[PDB]
């Protein structure tokens, strides 16, 4: 006859990512004006180039 | 006939030249329309392969 107590214990850590949307950008920008009239509703379009 | 090349502007607008200011001296006369032609050219393409 044979009686067995045993106890564990276990820890894990992992780490996914998507590598189509790996990261997110945020620019920071600022509007300038050098002519000679206002803009309203001012509304840009800008490319955010990388290498 | 009022448009004789077929575009939104007339013989009179077009010759007299009281048109759009960005239009080709070629389409102020009656017989040049007045007419963009405009395309499109891929340049380079990126691949995001999302696994
Ligand atoms: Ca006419």
């Amino acid at each position: 006859t044979a009686v067995q107590d045993s106890n564990g214990e276990s820890w894990n850590t992992g780490l996914s990512i998507n590598k189509g949307e790996s990261a997110y950008i945020n620019a920071n920008v600022r509007y300038y004006n050098t002519g000679t009239a206002p803009m309203y509703k001012v509304t840009p379009t800008t490319n955010l180039v990388l290498d | 006939e009022s448009n004789t090349a077929g575009d939104p502007y007339t013989d009179y607008q077009k010759a007299s030249g009281s048109i759009d200011k960005a239009i080709k001296l070629e389409a102020r006369d009656p017989l040049v329309a007045a007419y963009p032609v405009v395309g499109v050219g891929m340049e380079n393409l990126i691949i995001s392969t999302n696994e």
